[PDB]
RNA sequence: GUGGAAGUCUGUUAGAGUUGGUGUCCUACAAUACCCUCUCGUGAUCUAUGUGUAGGGGUGAAAGGCCCAUCGAGUCCGGCA
RNA sequence: GUCGGGUGAGAACCCCGACGGCCUAAUGGAUAAGGGUUCCUCAGCACUGCUGAUCAGCUGAGGGUUAGCCGGUCCUAAGUCAUACCGCAACUCGACUAUGACGAAAUGGGAAACGGGUUAAUAUUCCCGUGCCACUAUGCAGUGAAAGUUGACGCCCUGGGGUCGAUCACGCUGGGCAUCGCCCAGUCGAACCGUCCAACUCCGUGGAAGCCGUAAUGGCAGGAAGCGGACGAACGGCGGCAUAGGGAAACGUGAUUCAACCUGGGGCCCAUGAAAAGACGAGCAUAGUGUCCGUACCGAGAACCGACACAGGUGUCCAUGGCGGCGAAAGCCAAGGCCUGUCGGGAGCAACCAACGUUAGGGAAUUCGGCAAGUUAGUCCCGUACCUUCGGAAGAAGGGAUGCCUGCUCCGGAACGGAGCAGGUCGCAGUGACUCGGAAGCUCGGACUGUCUAGUAACAACAUAGGUGACCGCAAAUCCGCAAGGACUCGUACGGUCACUGAAUCCUGCCCAGUGCAGGUAUCUGAACACCUCGUACAAGAGGACGAAGGACCUGUCAACGGCGGGGGUCUUAAGGUAGCGUAGUACCUUGCCGCAUCAGUAGCGGCUUGCAUGAAUGGAUUAACCAGAGCUUCACUGUCCCAACGUUGGGCCCGGUGAACUGUACAUUCCAGUGCGGAGUCUGGAGACACCCAGGGGGAAGCGAAGACCCUAUGGAGCUUUACUGCAGGCUGUCGCUGAGGACUCUCACUCCGGGAGGAGGACACCGAUAGCCGGGCA
RNA sequence: CGAGUGGCUUGCUACCUCGAUGUCGGUUCCCUCCAUCCUGCCCGUGCAGAAGCGGGCAAGGGUGAGGUUGUUCGCCUAUUA
RNA sequence: ACGACCGUAUAGUACGAGAGGAACUACGGUUGGUGGCCACUGGUGUACCGGUUGUUCGAGAGAGCACGUGCCGGGUAGCCA
RNA sequence: CAACC
């Protein structure tokens, strides 16, 4: 996590790139199959590992509070 | 580092040759221009009447 | 004195041009004759470089392969379609006439047909509101309601890469790599930094505006510094 | 245990720089040099060549710094005796 | 460097040999820029050369650079120019849009050449051998032909394949050494043609419900392992090339570690890492053509730039030669280069100076200050505090070990890899040289890495992430241009412009009176054109009515400029200093008072604090980490000191040769007093004084060097400032022209904008031209 | 209260020097003055002695080391004739 | 070219109720200064002898280099305090 | 105390 940041930075700064990073990392539910295997591959990308599907998200997360709305209305 | 001596051993360009209009060193080959007759720049002759004293 | 740095920018000179030369595609829709019988499918998503934000190519029936100005949830593979009589999914561009009110839309355009000119940063979107014969209400990301040609097309959804905000730099590196793909002078010398010379701010044995910094509107180049025009200042009230 | 992140550490690797000696030199080797010590050295890094920005104008992480030993307005010639 | 010798009229420095040395990312090899003949030969020494010279980068004369396949040439990059169009009084000026061209010689892309021989000097260019590419012609084959692939690509970690090199083992050839039996060199052989294929991807079979696999991640009923197959790599292996070449000879074979090169796996991005020509796709024979330009040499402590044969500056690759060790480190040594970082001879070689070695006892007493010097040091084991943002602090601190020899154990496929054990043993000392941290505490500043005054400032200054305020819905805000036009912008509020503060943490009080900005505004004030009255046969002109922005007036606003006192138990002028901090990098008084520490402390730290004259984003407080930043204390250590000594190297001194500069009104052997424009070698009185020369440290010549930079004076200059004077851009606003029809309105036809177009939006407005009022250090 | 001497401080003046006489403190090295701190020899005492206190002649010699502070000065410490 | 001090004897005496407490003179030493000298102690001593690390000369022997001694130990003459 | 305040 913010650990190679060291003693530099701060708190909050390195405890935002925590979360972040730590959410962005964990195991995403595929939107085309289900499996936990979505990456993110850049900069609002991310891939399926499993069955390949790429497609655009949030910066660090797959899908972003505003991006869930849009499927309802 | 010295803008002197130390900085003169950095000069190794080419930029004035010689020009095939008027034949002075003058052919900027960088800007493609000679400085001292117009070439590049001008049809006509560079010239100027600061070149000389006023009344003469 | 001597121009200020925002003089120096107007010049255009490449310390202050965007680096356009990298820059990949100008994502406006697609122009169609009409009947929407257009439609296209994503073959890949990849990184906008002017934008921070990702991009979708999109193979069209027509033999068109063109980047697009992608919303969220995108992929490879889904089929979009562009036209006044597209099906009402994101990733789909149609005239706002054609839209459901209380859909959030993006890259809107101004005027019909100029490719698209609101909501086109990072996860931000436009609510179209009301709908109507003669003109479309629709709420910019800024929170303004901004009336527009019911003509004006503009594409289902929010953009992707929402969020992008949320994460801090955290370091003066970072930020030197995203402004080396801006059209941006940067790092930023404040003005009461520098010399009389150089700024209205400049001079001064210590460091102080030796002036209120709320200027006029009616300012020349040169002297519009500071807030300017403020209709007020602080948080106070 | 694995892994190998980092404007991360040590480092006269290359390379970049220059805290102190207020050492040497000061008709110099040199119109900015020499020695030891010292700092940086995976990055906002360093570097070659090409290219662009021009004088009340540039360029400036701002020292009125830099724009060919020249800068609180370059150089040349002219205004000019 | 030295000893011999060679040449020559002449030899320390031109050449030969021997002995002695220097250089190892360079002092070696290849080259870019740049230079331009400096290259090679012969003949010379008047010039140039830090002395000499028979020598030379010097002088004279000759000679020397050979290409289908090495560059250029071709392509396009940032970007440039030309023409057209438009602007401009105008152009050699200027922005856009089209078109065309230009733009890469080490180091972007790219059709094709290797090995050897040869010359005084060229050489993938000539010659020998072998080979390859393109185009064209002829012949055979082929109808495919354009989809796709390639050219073509970031950063970090890493597996696999694998050559050179290096090393190990044994054989062969040659050399060296001579108490042993060791030590060194060589043992070769290309492009090209052919062939082999690991990885990746995919297919068949198979049928895993827990197995498969990795250095690591990972994989699978959406079909794992296993088995088989398609496609498919090296500048690599293998065969040819090769009774080619090369070598005096032998003319090896295996292995490990493996640069090059090939091919995969993983991770990172608020950063996304060129384009185009060309190539492949798309067979073969034979023949012909392949022109033009570059090609020498230096590439630097003498061929470049710096006036120089200048200790400076100047790109690339040789990054795998041996020992060493972690190492592209030190030190020593090869290949190769050099004795030209080019004046020599002599004195135990004095004083004095530059570098440096060793100093008894004391141990910072030295000094502004431990400045300078020193101390510590590599690796392993043990062990490690306060504080902390839990990362760190930390190599904290402190302690112990360390060689050689003999025989072994463990890890690993193994290393000429690593980790240990037992016994023996030497020295004052085993990281023996070399390499190689001194440590600790308190305080101030800035959070951190980063930036800077080329040439006296590296810091606390600038930047920064973070915090905040301001403007703007894009026909925008901000900015450049006289204009045509342009940056921002292939951008659109999660944007980008303009400013302030400066990580995190806890916080950020009161004040809108003045100034600034913004909004509003009944009434007041407020220009010009038009309009009306007077005046004029007209006109000048005088007055009136209407009245835009602006102002008056009202309101909002301080993370806007800024302010937060005196007096009494309010007054100026709005408020009257809250949390905190406090004798401060701010306190004059001041060495404030108390305490700590010292024999003694204007210092430092802690506390107190009425603060001459602290205080909240003019940010306050506080703070781990960081620092060539400022101050203080301790341990250790030491020639900093007591107090200086001896020694080393280069100078200094004498001799040969070479050979400047600074400075010079004159005179001049001065000293003590006096005098004098009051600071005299020169005047006066005395004193002293035989001439010349060598060395010295610098008392005097108010020494030399620079028409004082300070200060003042000049109706001097310049940069900067502002509510100085006067103007000028620019913005806002009214009016007139463009401009049309039917104090409020409709319309369409100019004009504007959007759209490929149809057409849509807007519309007599806006843009533009003219003028009027307001603002106007942005500028003169 | 009155009369003087010095030229160490300060003030005053603007005589000398602005085609420059380098600026505090310290340090090092040399000479000097006496209005004497010690040392030699004296006189007086509210001089028993010891020791003080005051005065005279006298410049041969000596007058040192340290803590804060750039400090001069001064404050402080242990020595000292 | 010598200045100054301490100590002992004088003397627990003179003086003084006591407390306290001298001098002349003769001696021994210290300190500061001065000139000189090296038997003694101490420093140096890149004369010299030895030990030993890395590397090179094949080993051995014997040597070079590691800055003008690689490092360490001892140290004659001379010079010195 | 080394000019300006
Ligand atoms: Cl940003
Ligand atoms: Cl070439
Ligand atoms: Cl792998
Ligand atoms: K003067
Ligand atoms: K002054
Ligand atoms: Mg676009
Ligand atoms: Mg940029
Ligand atoms: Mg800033
Ligand atoms: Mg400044
Ligand atoms: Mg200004
Ligand atoms: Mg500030
Ligand atoms: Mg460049
Ligand atoms: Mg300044
Ligand atoms: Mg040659
Ligand atoms: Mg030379
Ligand atoms: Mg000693
Ligand atoms: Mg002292
Ligand atoms: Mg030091
Ligand atoms: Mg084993
Ligand atoms: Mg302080
Ligand atoms: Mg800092
Ligand atoms: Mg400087
Ligand atoms: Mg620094
Ligand atoms: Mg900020
Ligand atoms: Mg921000
Ligand atoms: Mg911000
Ligand atoms: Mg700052
Ligand atoms: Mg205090
Ligand atoms: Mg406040
Ligand atoms: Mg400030
Ligand atoms: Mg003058
Ligand atoms: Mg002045
Ligand atoms: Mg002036
Ligand atoms: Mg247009
Ligand atoms: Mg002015
Ligand atoms: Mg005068
Ligand atoms: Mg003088
Ligand atoms: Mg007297
Ligand atoms: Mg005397
Ligand atoms: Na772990
Ligand atoms: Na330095
Ligand atoms: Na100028
Ligand atoms: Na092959
Ligand atoms: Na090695
Ligand atoms: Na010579
Ligand atoms: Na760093
Ligand atoms: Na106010
Ligand atoms: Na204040
Ligand atoms: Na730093
Ligand atoms: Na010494
Ligand atoms: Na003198
Ligand atoms: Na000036
Ligand atoms: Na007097
Ligand atoms: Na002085
Ligand atoms: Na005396
Ligand atoms: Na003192
Ligand atoms: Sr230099
Ligand atoms: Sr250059
Ligand atoms: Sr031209
Ligand atoms: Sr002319
Ligand atoms: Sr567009
Ligand atoms: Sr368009
Ligand atoms: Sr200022
Ligand atoms: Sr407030
Ligand atoms: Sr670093
Ligand atoms: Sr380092
Ligand atoms: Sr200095
Ligand atoms: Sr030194
Ligand atoms: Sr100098
Ligand atoms: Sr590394
Ligand atoms: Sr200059
Ligand atoms: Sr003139
Ligand atoms: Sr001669
Ligand atoms: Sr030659
Ligand atoms: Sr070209
Ligand atoms: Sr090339
Ligand atoms: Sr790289
Ligand atoms: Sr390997
Ligand atoms: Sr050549
Ligand atoms: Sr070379
Ligand atoms: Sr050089
Ligand atoms: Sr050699
Ligand atoms: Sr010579
Ligand atoms: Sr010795
Ligand atoms: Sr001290
Ligand atoms: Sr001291
Ligand atoms: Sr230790
Ligand atoms: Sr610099
Ligand atoms: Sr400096
Ligand atoms: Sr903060
Ligand atoms: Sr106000
Ligand atoms: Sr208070
Ligand atoms: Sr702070
Ligand atoms: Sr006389
Ligand atoms: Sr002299
Ligand atoms: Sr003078
Ligand atoms: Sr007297
Ligand atoms: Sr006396
Ligand atoms: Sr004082
Ligand atoms: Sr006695
Ligand atoms: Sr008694
Ligand atoms: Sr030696
Ligand atoms: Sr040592």
């Amino acid at each position: 996590r913010s650990g190679r940041f060291g003693a530099r930075y701060g708190r909050v700064s390195r405890r935002r790139v925590a979360e972040i990073e730590s959410e962005m990392n964990e195991d995403h539910a595929c939107p085309n199959c289900g499996e936990d295997r979505v990456d993110r591959q850049g900069t609002g990308i991310w891939q399926c590992s499993y069955c390949d599907y790429k497609f655009t998200g949030g910066s660090y997360k797959p899908e972003t509070p505003g991006g869930k709305t849009v499927r309802r209305s | 580092t010295g803008a002197g001596t130390p900085s003169q051993g950095k000069k190794n360009t080419t930029t004035h040759t010689k020009c095939r209009r008027c034949g002075e060193k003058s052919y900027h080959t960088k800007k493609k221009v000679c400085s001292s007759c117009g070439f590049g720049k001008s049809a006509k002759r560079r010239d100027y009447e600061w070149q000389s004293k006023a009344g003469e | 004195g001597r121009r200020i740095q925002g003089q120096r920018r107007g010049r255009g000179t490449s310390t202050f041009r965007a680096p356009s030369h990298r820059y990949k595609a100008d994502l406006e829709h697609r122009k169609v004759e009409d009947g929407d019988v257009i439609a296209g499918t994503v073959v890949d998503i990849e990184h906008d470089p002017a934008r921070s934000a990702p991009v979708a190519a999109v193979e069209f029936e027509d033999g068109d392969r063109r980047l697009i100005l992608a919303p969220e949830g995108v992929g490879v593979g889904d089929e979009l379609q562009v036209g006044v009589s597209a099906e009402i999914a994101p990733g789909n561009t149609l005239p706002l006439a054609e839209i459901p009110e209380g859909v959030p839309v993006c890259n809107v355009e101004s005027s019909p047909g100029d490719g698209g000119k609101f909501a086109r940063a990072s996860g931000v979107n436009a609510q179209l509101l009301t709908h109507d014969r003669n003109v479309a209400v629709v709420k910019l990301p800024s929170g303004e309601m901004k009336r527009l040609d019911p003509q004006c097309r503009a594409t289902i959804g929010v953009v992707a890469g929402g969020g992008r905000t949320d994460k801090p730099f955290v370091k003066a590196g970072n930020k030197h790599h995203k402004m080396k793909a801006r059209g941006t002078k940067w790092p930023n010398v404040r003005g009461v930094a520098m010399n009389a010379v150089d700024h209205p701010f400049g001079g001064g044995g210590r460091q102080h505006p030796g002036k209120p910094k709320s200027i006029s509107r009616n300012a020349p180049p040169g002297r519009k510094v500071g807030d300017i025009a403020s209709k007020r200042t602080g948080r106070g009230g």
